[PDB]
């Protein structure tokens, strides 16, 4: 009558699983993501112009 | 809480392709449907009121 | 929408890297002893031509 | 695709009528005559919008309500065959890098580096149309 | 049946749709985020070496606590090769189970070490504390199967 | 359908049972996978050393010094972020 | 009759001779038919077509620095002093037919020897076909690396010529000449005197016809016979083991094939020696001291020395009244580099622990320290290879030329880096992709369950399906795994008439029913040998 | 004006401003539960954790049964 | 692996069942041809502003249009789309050959187009025209050029598609690969119709 669930849920994730799907990415939820963290990077260089 | 369109109705980190369920598509919140269906009602009752 | 992808996933896939890789070549221009554009944003023509 | 079409239909109507308006008002009223370029830009995005609600419309004519048009639709009536979706595929970077490669090429005038990226965009785009159609090695 | 008191429906599919209100959290957990991190470090990869599902079970396991303990390991996912200990501060009582498969691989002879560990981390006042250093000693003591 | 299961027993000889763990790296049987982390510790700190180093030069210039100090810090933040994780169990 | 006339001579040899059995043994041969496995072939037959044209270039050349005026027929250069070895040059470019695509072929061939060798190189390291046994031949290949290096080297500076006699001064001489101990010495040994000593051509000339290509072609000969009777390592696959060679015999198909690729690479350099221009001797003037180019690169197997020789910090050590130049801290670093190369295989063993006899290849992926570690070295060998180019880069991509140095000289130490953190992740992720693939099926078109709107990829399983949808998963076996329907009997049977028009319904049924027969019969075949073989 | 008070002022108020919003924001109690204490009795529900830590057979519910509880000793203690 | 967990004859299908629902590939290529359609227009307004600040004599004295080889080569393109949309009914019934047919004839005239065009080219710039030569020169050689790199890229699509076909059994997916290549190359005619108009005859 009770969930056995994980203290805490995975922090990053086993080494090697990332770096092959944003190459391979073809989930748009994995694209969007890939597109606000590069978004916001150009932001940072962007706005580092600004200052 | 309270959340509407549809992205709602999927566990927070969402499955690949996006859904398990799909609940009724009624009106602009289907996930406020889903969640609320007491409010069902109530959503149809006000909204022309304004 | 309630889709479980978009309709070219690979298209958008795409259009991702071609934003990434078309940025850096713009951000390139800084790198060269000249530097990046000189006209603003807007790029005017005259001060645009070679 | 009723609502899809009249989008579309109702953006025509009103880029036919500003392309319209802003030719009379220039060849009329400005100081050189039809500006030529705004004209055309409308003319052409009205034809952008035309086509597309011409097909939509088309399509429209061609189906029956399909259960995300129809309001009151199960989710079973729509449940089925969805199509090929294409799963994981690195031919999209290839496809960037080629196309970055002639465009470097185009920016710095190196007729080589042009060259270059155009067979790197031609293999590429191969690479991606045939991913999923190259049959098994036949040794 | 009944859902959660407020938000929660039952959708097409099993999966039960939950919703919490904007401000406060869905897990409640009373410990720190990083002290539940670390326990689940040390039931993750601490017990890799076991190869036995650890499970730590803080609920209050009432009545004959030994048959409690069993029952709760029996809803432990794999309790072939499982070791499962169950504190209960209502009653001040530890209970380590295991599975039949995780049997003479040094798990029982860490058994009184691994509750010896946390008792003396919950006398001392450190539930979490004491929850980690009996994973930490029962993986230890666990060989792989 | 058109394809058949591999069966494959390749001659094994450290045992493996101490470093990775398959959980970690999917093939640590079948080829060399773990590589000791005080040896990428002790690696990234002499290249930071030698990017510091090659400030001293033949060189009037002083953005290039200043690059070599940018990214040898970089390099030094990342080990030691990397040794202090470690150290504390890998914890923030 | 020419049957009779083959029945005859086979009679006759096997009378004078016996070597039925050693015939049949070398026929029976089998060779795995993977396309990686035929890099090696590559550098042996652009080695082959070297030699071919080398002939044909020393019926022509003249070694000599003895001065002369060409009063020849190129223009552009007439009485211009010159060496004899530049005149014949001239000569064979211009007076002599066909002398211009002749050695524009050696040159590509030599370019395609080293770029061969490379990816060989590549190929054997990274699929760890080195271990245990072949340890020596990848010893003597690092070698014959190293000898056609030097090889090439010496040939495109045999032509005394203005790009390559800067290319030799710098290089041989500096470098030869800043050694501390004897460095001095073997600078007068090797040229004779000072650098532009009367013997330097001849002897270079000796060395690039004779001494080191005999060395390079019994090397070769030790490296295929090594290959020959330590039976060609194949990669983990159906029916393959490490006590057997799963492939084609010698005699019907991999003869065949392997002569066919010949004339392809063969084809490919003439090609190559026609439309592509190679070494323009002619605009490139004679050697002269005080003359010099912006260029001054050698070619791209010796670009990587001359990348480091340009992005080394300029230390200088200065002993009691002694000096040490930087030309000693690229000829260490070479030494390194060679050494390393060398000794790798037992350096991995020593690191590891693994001598088992290994005939099985790994895939690159599944050994993701190695694989790192040899990307960290190709990242490394390019960014030298790209740095000695660092001129012609600033000069065509705008890049100021402290810029494209100093990005050199901080890459060196973080590309590196950067590329051996990559791709021992990407490894990692391969294997994670080959797994998911393993448990989970190949991914197909996405399915909206009936009753509810769940969205499901449909995957399809590899191996047996358990009594519900999921299946069983399948454990990794070393060989890769088909992550596209497409490659499976999936969509694959279009009408086999031709381009333009169909064929008869009934030749076309009976073409497609043989051919999967044949599929059919040949995984039936591989089945049972791996059963019989696992049982 | 003032190139030091200037160059000072651009250098401060941002990091001052951040002192002061830090205070105010950061210094707050969060959502997150305080830690459980011994003495205060257990009124969370009953948590059961468990590892994920080895593979288990297939993904898939289904074939997966009840082969049964088989118990494997016991332990007991009382801090 | 018993027969199939995807019931499927194809790896690759349809990605909607077209019959009821819309063609997803058809929509997608339609929208990228209407913005095609802006990128034309860009261009038509780069050679309208030219015309309009020319001083009455629009294409200046040195350059002279060729219509002797211009009418041939819009009358090919034409009968390239016809023969283009044969081929697109040969994709809606089950011709794999016929298709092919159709669409290797459509390459080659297309091809044939290429070439007159780069003919005409040759010609203009050897009577004095030429893009740095002349304000007009620049404007149709951009305009009727870039036409001229999508009636390329349509060739290289023809081909594509082609080899597409005689790698993979016939089936929608690739019906439906036919019909947006063969709607690619109505547009690219369709904006060498509006050119044509607008270069030789409009002027
Ligand atoms: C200006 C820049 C030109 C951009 C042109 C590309 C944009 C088109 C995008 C919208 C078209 C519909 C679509 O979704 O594309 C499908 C597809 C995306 O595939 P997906 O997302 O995975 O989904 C499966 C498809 O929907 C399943 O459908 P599909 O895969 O079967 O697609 C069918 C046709 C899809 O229909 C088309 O895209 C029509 C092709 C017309 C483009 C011709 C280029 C004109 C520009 C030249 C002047 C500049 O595919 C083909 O077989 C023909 C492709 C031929 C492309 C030739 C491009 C070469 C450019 C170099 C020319 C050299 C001359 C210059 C010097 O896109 C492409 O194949 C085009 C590749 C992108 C090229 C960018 C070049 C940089
Ligand atoms: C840092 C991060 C940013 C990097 C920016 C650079 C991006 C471009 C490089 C990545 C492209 C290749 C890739 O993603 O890895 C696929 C591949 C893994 O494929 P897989 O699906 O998992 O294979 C599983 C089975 O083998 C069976 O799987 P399969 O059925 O799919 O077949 C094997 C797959 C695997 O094929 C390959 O591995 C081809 C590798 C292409 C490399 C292109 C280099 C571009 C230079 C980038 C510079 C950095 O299939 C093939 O396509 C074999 C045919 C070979 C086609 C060669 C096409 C050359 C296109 C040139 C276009 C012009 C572009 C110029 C720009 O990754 C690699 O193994 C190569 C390592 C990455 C290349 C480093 C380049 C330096
Ligand atoms: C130069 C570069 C160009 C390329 C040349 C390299 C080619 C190498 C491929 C090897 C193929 C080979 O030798 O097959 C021959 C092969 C000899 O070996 P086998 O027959 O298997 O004997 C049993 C095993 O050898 C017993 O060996 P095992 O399997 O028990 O393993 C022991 C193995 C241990 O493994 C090794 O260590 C082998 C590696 C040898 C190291 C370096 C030696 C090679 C140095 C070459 C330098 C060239 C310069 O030791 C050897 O077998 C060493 C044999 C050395 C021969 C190397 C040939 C080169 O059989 C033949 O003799 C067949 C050809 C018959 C010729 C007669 C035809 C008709 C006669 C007409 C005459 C005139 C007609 C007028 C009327
Ligand atoms: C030692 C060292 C590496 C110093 C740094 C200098 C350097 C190489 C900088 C990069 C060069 C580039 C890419 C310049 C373009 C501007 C720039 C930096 C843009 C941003 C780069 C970036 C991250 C872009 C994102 C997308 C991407 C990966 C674009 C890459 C584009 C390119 C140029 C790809 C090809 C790489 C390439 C060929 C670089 C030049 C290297 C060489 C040695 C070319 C050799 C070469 C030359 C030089 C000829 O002149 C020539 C003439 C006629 C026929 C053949 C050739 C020929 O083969
Ligand atoms: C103006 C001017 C002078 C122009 C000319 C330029 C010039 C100077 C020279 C080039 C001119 C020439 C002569 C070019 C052609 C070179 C040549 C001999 C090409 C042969 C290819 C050809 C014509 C094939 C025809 C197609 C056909 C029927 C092929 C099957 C029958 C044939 C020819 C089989 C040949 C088999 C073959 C390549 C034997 C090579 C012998 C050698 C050296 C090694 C054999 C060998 C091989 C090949 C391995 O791969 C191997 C792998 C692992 C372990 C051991 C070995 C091993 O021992
Ligand atoms: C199996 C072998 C296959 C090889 C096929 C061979 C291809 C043949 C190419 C075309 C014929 C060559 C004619 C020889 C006559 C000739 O040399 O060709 C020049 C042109 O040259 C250029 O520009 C380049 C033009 C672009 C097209 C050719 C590019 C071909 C490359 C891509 C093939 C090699 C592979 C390289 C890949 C590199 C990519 C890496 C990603 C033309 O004159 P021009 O243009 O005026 O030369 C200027 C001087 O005058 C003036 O001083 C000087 O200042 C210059 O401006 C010079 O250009
Ligand atoms: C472009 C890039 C540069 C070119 C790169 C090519 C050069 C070769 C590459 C890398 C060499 C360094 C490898 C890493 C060495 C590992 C060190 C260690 O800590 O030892 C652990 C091991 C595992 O033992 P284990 O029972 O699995 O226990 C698990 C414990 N966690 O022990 C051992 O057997 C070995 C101990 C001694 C090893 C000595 C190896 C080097 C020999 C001198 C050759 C020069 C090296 C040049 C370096 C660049
Ligand atoms: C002149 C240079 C070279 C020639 C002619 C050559 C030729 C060959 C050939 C034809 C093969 C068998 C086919 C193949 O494995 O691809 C082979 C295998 C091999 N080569 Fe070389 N190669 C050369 C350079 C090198 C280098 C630089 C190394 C290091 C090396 C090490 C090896 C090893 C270890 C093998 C055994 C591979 C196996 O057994 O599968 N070779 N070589
Ligand atoms: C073994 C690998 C070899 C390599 C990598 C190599 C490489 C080269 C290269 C790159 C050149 C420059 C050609 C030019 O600049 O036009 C050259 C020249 C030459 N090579 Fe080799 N070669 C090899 C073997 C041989 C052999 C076996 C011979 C004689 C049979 C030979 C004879 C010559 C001669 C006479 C020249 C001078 C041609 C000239 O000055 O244009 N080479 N070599």
């Amino acid at each position: 009558e009770l969930e056995a669930r994980r203290p805490f849920p995975e922090r990053m994730g086993p080494k090697g699983n990332l770096i092959y799907k944003l190459i391979t990415t073809t989930d748009h939820k994995l694209i969007g993501i890939m597109y606000c963290v590069v978004c916001f990077a150009f932001f940072l260089v962007g706005g580092l112009m600004a200052l | 809480g309270y959340g509407n369109s549809l992205e709602w109705a999927t566990s927070c980190p969402p499955p690949r392709h996006n859904f398990t369920e799909l609940p009724r598509i009624r009106s602009e919140r289907p996930a406020f449907e889903l969640h609320y269906p007491h409010m069902v009602e109530r959503m149809r009752a006000e909204a022309h009121v304004g | 929408i309630g889709a479980p992808d978009v309709a070219f996933p690979r298209l958008n896939a795409l259009s991702f890297w071609l934003f990434l890789f078309g940025a850096l070549i713009a951000i390139a221009g800084f790198i060269t002893p000249g530097g990046a554009a000189d006209f603003g944003w807007t790029a005017y023509s005259p001060l645009t031509d070679a | 695709m009723h609502i899809e079409a009249r989008l579309f239909e109702i953006l025509t109507a009103f880029f036919a009528l500003a392309a319209v308006v802003y030719a009379v008002l220039t060849a009329m009223f400005a100081t050189g005559g039809v500006e030529w370029a705004g004209t055309t830009a409308l003319v052409l995005t009205t034809g952008l919008t035309l086509i597309t609600g011409t097909f939509f419309r088309f399509v429209a004519r061609r189906l029956d309500t399909r259960p995300e048009d129809y309001e009151d639709a199960e989710i079973s009536d729509g449940a089925g065959e969805l199509g090929f979706f294409a799963p994981h595929s690195w031919w999209p970077i290839l496809i960037s890098l080629s196309f970055s490669t002639a465009a470097v090429g185009a920016a710095l005038w190196l007729p080589w580096l042009i060259a270059a990226g155009v067979a790197f965009v031609i293999t590429s785009v191969c690479g991606l149309v045939f991913e999923y159609y190259w049959g098994p090695e036949k040794h | 049946e009944l859902d959660l008191p407020y938000g929660s429906a039952l959708t097409s599919s099993g999966r039960i749709s939950a919703v919490t209100e904007p401000g406060e959290l869905s897990v409640h957990y009373p410990f720190p985020t990083m002290d539940l991190v670390v326990l689940d470090d040390a039931l993750k990869y601490g017990s890799r070496a076991a190869k036995a599902r650890f499970a730590v079970y803080i609920g209050p396991l009432g009545a004959d606590t030994a048959a409690t303990a069993r029952e709760i390991l029996a809803n432990v996912p794999t309790p072939e090769n499982a070791v499962l200990l169950a504190v209960s501060p209502d009653q001040r009582a530890i209970e380590v189970v295991y599975g039949a498969d995780v049997k003479g691989r040094g798990i029982e002879s860490a058994a009184p070490l691994g509750v010896s560990a946390a008792a003396a981390s919950f006398k001392e006042g450190n539930l979490i504390d004491g929850l980690i250093s009996a994973v930490r000693v029962m993986s230890a003591g666990v060989s792989p199967a | 359908m058109s394809s058949t299961q591999d069966r494959s027993q390749l001659d094994p000889e450290v045992e493996r049972h101490t470093g990775v763990d398959v959980e970690d790296v999917p093939s640590a049987e079948w080829g060399w996978s773990h590589m000791p982390i005080g040896v990428m510790h002790i690696g990234g700190l002499l290249s930071a050393a030698f990017l510091l180093v090659m400030m001293r030069g033949n060189h009037v210039g002083h953005v290039e010094d200043w690059f070599l100090i940018g990214f040898a810090a970089v390099i030094v933040a990342l080990v030691g972020r990397n040794w202090w994780l470690r150290r504390r169990g890998w914890i923030r | 009759d020419f049957a009779k006339l083959a029945a005859a001579q086979g009679d006759a040899i096997d009378s004078r001779y016996h070597p039925s059995a050693a015939v049949r043994r070398q026929l029976n041969k089998v060779f795995p038919t993977h396309w990686s496995f035929l890099l090696g072939e590559i550098a042996l037959y652009s080695f082959i077509i070297l030699l071919l044209t080398g002939v044909w270039l020393t019926l022509f050349f003249d070694p000599s620095m003895a001065h002369v005026t060409y009063d020849g027929v190129y223009q552009p250069l007439r009485g211009v002093q010159m060496s004899r070895a530049y005149e014949t040059a001239l000569d064979i470019s211009f007076e002599v037919r066909g002398g211009l695509f002749v050695r524009q072929v050696h040159h590509w061939a030599a370019l395609m020897f080293a770029a061969s060798i490379m990816v060989h190189l590549a190929r054997i390291f990274f699929t760890g076909a080195f271990r245990r046994p072949r340890e020596a031949n990848w010893v003597i290949g690092s070698l014959l690396l190293i000898l056609a290096m030097f090889e090439g080297f010496f040939g495109y500076s045999l032509p005394d010529d203005l790009l390559s006699g800067t290319g030799i001064r710098a290089a041989l001489s500096g470098i030869t000449m800043g050694i501390p101990v004897i460095g001095t010495w073997m600078h007068w040994a090797l040229f004779g005197g000072d650098f532009p000593g009367e013997i330097l051509i001849p002897r270079l000339y000796a060395l690039h016809i004779l001494l080191i290509p005999g060395i390079i072609l019994a090397l070769i000969g030790a490296h295929l016979a090594l290959v020959w009777f330590q039976k060609h390592t194949q990669f983990p696959g159906p029916g393959r083991t490490e006590t057997n060679v799963v492939g084609v015999r010698v005699m019907p198909v991999f003869a065949v094939k392997s002569g066919a690729f010949f004339a392809m690479i063969t084809g490919v350099l003439g090609l190559m020696g026609g439309l592509l221009t190679i070494n323009p001797i002619w605009n490139l003037g004679p050697y002269k001291p005080s003359q010099v180019s912006a260029g001054s690169q050698p070619d791209f197997y010796m670009m990587w020395t001359d990348g480091l020789i340009r992005l080394w910090p300029a230390w200088e050590f200065y002993p009691f009244g002694h000096t040490i130049p930087q030309g000693v801290w690229v000829a260490v670093g070479m030494g390194l580099v060679f050494a390393l190369l060398i000794a790798y295989p037992f350096i991995e063993k020593k690191v590891t622990g693994d001598d088992a006899h290994h005939n099985l290849l790994q895939r690159p992926r599944d050994v993701p320290v190695r694989t790192a570690i040899g990307s960290m070295a190709i990242a490394l060998y390019l960014l030298l290879t790209f740095a000695c180019m660092n001129d012609i880069i600033a000069l065509k991509f705008h890049i100021s030329l402290n810029a494209t140095t100093w990005i050199g000289r901080i890459g060196m130490v973080v590309l590196p880096a950067i590329v051996y953190f990559v791709a021992y992740r990407w490894a990692i992720s391969l294997q994670r992709s080959d797994r998911e693939v393993l448990e989970h099926g190949v991914e197909t078109g996405i399915i909206k369950r009936l009753p509810h709107g769940a969205y499901v990829e449909l995957h399809q399983p590899l191996g047996p399906v358990d009594e519900h949808g999921h299946p069983i998963p399948l454990e990794y076996a070393g060989a890769p795994l088909p992550k596209r329907m497409n490659k499976l009997g999936s969509g694959g049977a279009p009408g086999t008439g031709s381009f333009l028009f169909p064929d008869p319904a009934v030749e076309h049924e009976a073409l497609t029913e043989a051919a999967h027969a044949s599929e059919h019969k040949s995984l039936t075949a591989l089945k049972e040998h791996q059963d019989r073989i696992h049982g | 004006m003032s190139t030091a008070l200037t160059h000072g002022l651009i250098g401060g108020v941002p990091l001052v401003l951040f002192a002061v919003l830090a205070l105010i924001f950061l210094t707050r109690k969060g959502p997150h539960p305080d830690t459980y204490k011994m003495s205060d009795p257990w009124t969370h529900a009953p948590i059961l954790w468990a590892a994920e830590e080895p593979r288990e057979h297939g993904h898939g519910g289904h074939g997966h049964d009840s082969h049964g509880v088989v118990i494997g000793g016991g332990a007991s203690g009382k801090w | 692996m018993t027969s199939a967990v995807g019931t499927s004859g194809t790896a690759i299908t349809s990605r909607v069942h077209s019959l009821n629902r819309p063609n997803m590939v058809s929509v997608g290529t339609i929208v990228w041809l209407s913005s095609e359609l802006m990128f034309f227009a860009g261009l038509f307004a780069m050679y309208f502003t030219a015309r309009a600040q020319a001083g009455g004599a629009w294409p200046p004295e040195p350059t002279e249009l060729n219509l002797a080889l211009a009418v041939p080569v819009t009358l090919v393109l034409i009968a390239s789309s016809f023969t283009c949309q044969m081929g697109v009914f040969a994709a809606e019934r089950g011709d794999v050959f016929g298709l092919r047919r159709w669409y290797v004839i459509t390459f080659l005239m297309g091809l044939f187009f290429v070439l007159g065009q780069g003919y005409e080219y040759i010609h203009l710039v050897e009577h004095g025209t030429t893009i740095p030569g002349s304000a007009y020169g620049s404007v149709f050689y951009l305009a009727t050029g870039f036409h001229g790199l999508h009636v390329i890229g349509g060739l290289v699509a023809f081909v594509l598609l082609l080899a597409r076909t005689k790698m993979s059994k016939f089936t929608p997916a690739q019906a439906t690969a036919a019909i947006v290549v063969s709607y690619y190359w109505h547009f690219v005619d369709i904006v060498w119709i509006a050119l044509f108009a607008t270069i030789y005859f409009v002027r």
